[PDB]
């Protein structure tokens, strides 16, 4: 029809806004700023115990139990101080690619292949644990998961559809239509009011939870986004591509601040994440290993190399003592 | 002179014991390496460097003095460590062609049946039948020949421990490999052998080669094997009978002993060092 | 350390990994199978075919991911039927990877026919597309292919009015079912480019006795065996 | 396809008409952040072990 002309001029109109509200990149702003200096972690812990390719972690907010998924159809609930398996969960799929630990410590998700989430009660009377709700009406494979809160938790899909669920009911209260590809990540805010999604069109964007509706769009990347995550002040975050680089975002500002990127990395980044303070960013790459970067500078600090295959999932403690990476290669270490 | 043999046979023992830990410790600590075709070659290194470190330097000594220095007592223990140690050698190289023959010919039992558990009975066996080839030694099946010299540390050699402990430890191995390997090369064969042109070139050419893979292994295995150890053991059986005039020349006993030895410095290059999950697996240790 | 819930805690997490243990020894015996092919391909044909006497060795439907449970001469059989997965392919078929085979089926009767996406597209160009797709990914390097060329007698019907060259313009011969077949499974095998690492079982889909699951097992048997083979180095 | 393109630009005038901010501002509040809470952080500075659950309890 005859309606793209006027969407076109409207594109042109938000370029010309965000380039005339850029005056001084970041980088000539941080750069009387005492660089952090090279980070020896070495790794603290290792726990065993999958038989699978690890796919996902999640931390628990009391900052010392943790859960993972693996192929082999198990979530372990691990306790890190000690590495004793605390819980082991049998799946009905195999096929999850995503997990989640409840806030208040009594919840755990799921999902996968099969495009369901289900939900596990933890704490119970018997002390055996049991699928408490399963989730259905998503048309593609589960990407991610988030426990809103003990009762609400959102979802994204293949089906390029995000989805806030209630558990006590059963069906999902709101829907968030709008991407053309993919949705492959998901990111709460810290406040739990907002959140953004990356998806495999190569843009991010921002929802609202109560009014259903996008506010922003970002287009900073040229292949699909895998990974995103909120910094730590909420009006930032970070995404990660198959771009081999990753870019921080602005709400504020609309545009994109920092470019992460080397000649020496041409695979995909996996997952990231953010220290306690917002200083470090750490990402997992193809290539085995994970790299921190100083997220006011974009140089390398430190290598977490230890993985024998692809680092798959990443986490970093809630009181921001100690960082975990799963890994294909079925294990989980605690790095501190 | 003394110094030169010294040297030769102090290298030999050396690259054994080298490449026997080495195999070892690339098991103990990659977890790629933990199956149950990698175990029984695993406990042929752990037999092999026993042998290395145990047996090989006490023989060593025998050979550059021309005398036993260490007491009847202590040459009772060598001998006995001798037979012991380098039979249950020679039948893990069984276990391993019993392994691969169960495997090319039973696909079910392979997916089925098939657990480490296996391994670790195979192996329990092959000690088994070391200790009982040893043993009837020391309680019995001895000759006062074996005492009356203090200097010399030589076996029993009566005649029916000799037919004993010739045919239990070389002469019925053999016959099992040559049995199993056989049957495996048929089998092997006939999976190989069953523009369009182009096509059907090219898998002739892939077939050949194929077939030109598997009689290069397996004369490989065999032809190590038998010029190892098929030269002592046809003098270790004929002496003993055939006393008159058999006069050995002392060079020629060295050789023939020590050419035996070699085969715990060329099994590890065989069953390791050649296949690739191993030779890789080395490469991820030397890169830290 | 000594204390009673420390011991307790050590005891279940013995416990809890002695299970795990168990449940991957259990589960380390079954062959896993991936099934894929264009959407009227004949699938449900096959699924059905296998799943006869022996299956299986409130929930809510799936819809995603579809299990086949099927016992065949004391060997157990999964299979993964993953065709009303409308999504981008290539984000999740590497979980695949370690499959025994891929089955692939093919509707020989689809050569007529147009994809409803677009007309100027025939149905068995999307299928050697699929084809050549698949078989071609670098997770799929050692996976060999079973091949099922579905609805022969339809196939045969046809092929008496309408010529194979409306599929293949550079064909030239006669028709008749055998020469249009072959021509067929030449084409299909001509895709192979990994011709010294896998290969492929083409069969033509019968409705006799359980001949078709007789295939897949002499095929499987033949996996097993070759990559014991190449395990040993001999092949 | 029609509808689809009626949503489209319904929504692109939603975005451009946001209020934004100059990106020195953004960067002064994401450092002042930084530093703000440099020292609760013990990945940016190793901590003693004695204080450190996953070392030495
Ligand atoms: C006249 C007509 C015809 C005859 C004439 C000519 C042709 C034949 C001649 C006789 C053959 C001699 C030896 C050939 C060896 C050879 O070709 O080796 C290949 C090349 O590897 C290297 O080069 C690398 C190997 C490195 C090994 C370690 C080296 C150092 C060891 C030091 C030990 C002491 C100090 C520690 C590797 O092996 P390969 O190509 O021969 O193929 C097979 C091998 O034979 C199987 O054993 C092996 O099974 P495994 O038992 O589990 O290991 C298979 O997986 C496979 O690798
Ligand atoms: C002085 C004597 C007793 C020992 C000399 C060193 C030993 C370890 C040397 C001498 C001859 C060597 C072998 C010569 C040739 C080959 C073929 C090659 O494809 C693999 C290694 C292999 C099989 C070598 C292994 C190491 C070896 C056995
Ligand atoms: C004596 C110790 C050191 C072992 C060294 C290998 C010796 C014995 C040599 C001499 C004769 C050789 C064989 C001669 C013939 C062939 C056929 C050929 O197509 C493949 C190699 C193969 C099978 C050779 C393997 C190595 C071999 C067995
Ligand atoms: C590993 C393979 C390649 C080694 C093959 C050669 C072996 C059998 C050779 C290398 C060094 C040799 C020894 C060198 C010195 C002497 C002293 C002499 O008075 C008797 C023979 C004796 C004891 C030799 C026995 C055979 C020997 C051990
Ligand atoms: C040089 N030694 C001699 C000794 C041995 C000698 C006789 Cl006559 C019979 C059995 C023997 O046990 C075995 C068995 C297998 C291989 C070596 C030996 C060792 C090797």
């Amino acid at each position: 029809d005859q309606l793209r002309q006027e969407a076109e001029q409207l594109k042109n109109q938000i370029r010309d806004a965000r380039k005339a509200c850029a005056d001084a990149t970041l980088s000539q702003i941080t750069n009387n700023i005492d660089p952090v200096g090279r980070i020896q972690m070495r790794t603290r812990r290792t726990l065993r115990g999958h038989l699978a390719k690890i796919y996902a972690m999640h931390w628990g907010t009391d900052s010392r139990l943790l859960v993972s998924a693996s192929q082999d159809g198990k979530l372990i609930i691990w306790d890190s101080y000690t590495t004793n398996k605390v819980h082991a969960i049998p799946l009905r799929s195999s096929w999850v690619m995503t997990c989640a630990y409840a806030p208040s410590g009594n919840y755990v998700a799921c999902g996968g292949l099969d495009n369901i989430c289900s939900i596990y009660n933890l704490k119970t009377r018997e002390g055996n644990v049991r699928v408490s709700r399963e989730l259905a009406g998503h048309t593609g494979y589960l990407s991610c998961c988030r426990f809103l809160d003990d009762n609400q938790i959102v979802t994204s899909s293949g089906d390029t559809t995000c989805a806030l669920w209630d558990i006590e009911t059963g069906q999902q209260t709101t829907t968030f239509t709008g991407h053309t590809g993919d949705v492959m990540s998901l990111s709460l805010a810290p406040d739990t009011r907002l959140f953004v999604s990356g998806a495999c069109d190569a843009s991010a964007k921002l929802w609202d939870v109560r009014e259903g509706m996008c506010r922003q769009t970002f287009t900073g990347h040229e292949s699909d986004i895998n990974a995103i995550c909120f910094f730590p002040n909420g009006n930032a975050f970070a995404t990660g591509s198959d771009d081999a680089t990753c870019r921080l975002f602005d709400l504020r500002a609309d545009q994109e601040l920092m470019t992460y990127s080397h000649d020496n990395i041409i695979c995909g980044i996996t997952s990231v994440s953010f220290s306690k303070s917002g200083r470090l960013l750490l990402a997992g790459y193809d290539d085995f290993n994970c790299n921190v970067w100083d997220a006011l500078k974009a140089d390398r600090a430190g290598v977490l190399a230890g993985h024998d295959n692809r680092v798959s999932c990443l986490g970093v403690t809630d009181d921001g003592m100690a960082v975990a990476t799963g890994s294909w290669d079925s294990f989980l270490k605690i790095w501190n | 002179y003394q110094v030169i043999t010294s040297l030769l046979l102090g290298t030999l023992i050396f690259c054994a014991v080298l490449g026997n830990a080495c195999v070892v410790a690339a098991i103990a600590l990659e977890r790629s390496l933990q199956n149950v075709a990698n175990y029984l070659i695993g406990s042929l290194a752990v037999t092999d460097l026993m042998v290395s470190v145990l047996v090989l330097p006490m023989a060593a000594l025998y050979q550059v003095l021309n005398k036993w220095t260490l007491g009847q007592v202590t040459c009772d223990l060598f001998i006995a460590l001798d037979v012991l140690c380098c039979t249950s050698s020679i039948w893990h190289l069984c276990a391993i062609a019993l392994d691969r023959y169960w495997a090319i010919t039973d696909p079910i039992d392979y997916v089925n049946k098939r657990t480490p558990r296996r391994a670790a009975a195979l192996i329990s066996l092959t000690w088994l039948i070391g200790f009982l080839i040893s043993i009837p030694p020391m309680l019995g099946w001895r000759t006062p020949e074996d005492r009356s010299d203090p200097d010399a540390c030589t076996i029993s050699k009566d005649h029916g421990y000799t037919i004993y402990s010739t045919f239990g430890a070389f002469y019925i191995p053999l016959l099992l490999m040559l049995v199993l390997y056989g049957r495996i090369f048929r089998a092997a064969r006939f999976r190989i052998r069953k523009k369009n042109e182009r096509n059907a070139e090219a898998k002739r050419k892939m077939a050949l080669a194929r077939e030109r893979k598997t009689v290069k292994t397996l004369g490989i295995i065999m032809g190590t094997f038998i010029l190892c150890w098929l030269p002592f053991f046809i003098v270790a059986l004929v002496l003993p009978f055939c006393e008159s005039s058999c006069h050995m020349p002392t060079l020629l006993g060295a050789i023939i002993n020590w050419l035996g030895y070699s085969n715990s410095l060329l099994n590890p290059v065989i069953y390791a060092y050649f296949n690739k999950d191993f030779q890789n697996a080395f490469k991820k240790i030397i890169k830290c | 350390t000594l204390s009673a819930e420390d011991k307790a805690a050590v005891e279940r997490s013995k416990m809890i990994d002695r299970n795990l243990r168990e449940d991957g020894e259990k589960a380390a015996r079954e062959v896993k199978l991936l099934l894929l092919g264009a959407g009227e391909s004949g699938k449900n044909t096959i699924v059905k075919q296998m799943k006869i006497i022996h299956e299986a060795g409130t929930r809510v439907k799936t819809t995603g991911i579809v299990e086949t449970h099927f016992t065949f001469k004391d060997l157990h059989f999964k299979m993964f039927d993953v065709g009303a997965q409308r999504s981008e392919r290539k984000k999740w078929i590497h979980c695949f990877e370690g499959v025994t085979a891929i089955i692939f089926c093919v509707a020989l009767s689809d050569y007529d026919l147009v994809l409803a996406e677009d007309e100027e597209m025939n149905r068995m160009h999307a299928s050697m597309k699929l084809f050549d797709s698949i078989c071609n990914n670098k997770w799929f390097t050692d996976t060999s292919i079973i091949l099922f060329l579905n609805k022969k007698d339809l196939f045969e019907e046809k092929i008496k009015k309408s010529p194979l060259t409306i599929c293949y313009p550079e064909y030239a011969g006669s028709n008749t079912y055998e020469e249009a077949a072959a021509y067929i499974q030449c084409q299909f095998e001509d895709l192979n480019k990994r011709k010294d690492t896998k290969e492929i079982y083409t069969h033509f889909t019968c409705s006799t006795d359980t001949k078709n699951v007789q295939f897949v097992f002499d095929a499987v048997t033949d996996v097993i065996i070759k990559n014991n083979l190449k395990d040993c180095g001999l092949f | 396809s029609i509808a689809q393109a009626r949503k489209l630009v319904e929504q692109l005038k939603m975005e451009a008409n946001i209020d934004r901010i100059k990106v020195s501002k953004a960067a002064a509040d994401l450092m002042a952040y930084c530093e703000a809470h440099a020292k609760e952080d013990p990945l940016l500075t190793p901590v003693p072990a004695s204080e450190n659950p996953f070392r030495e309890k």
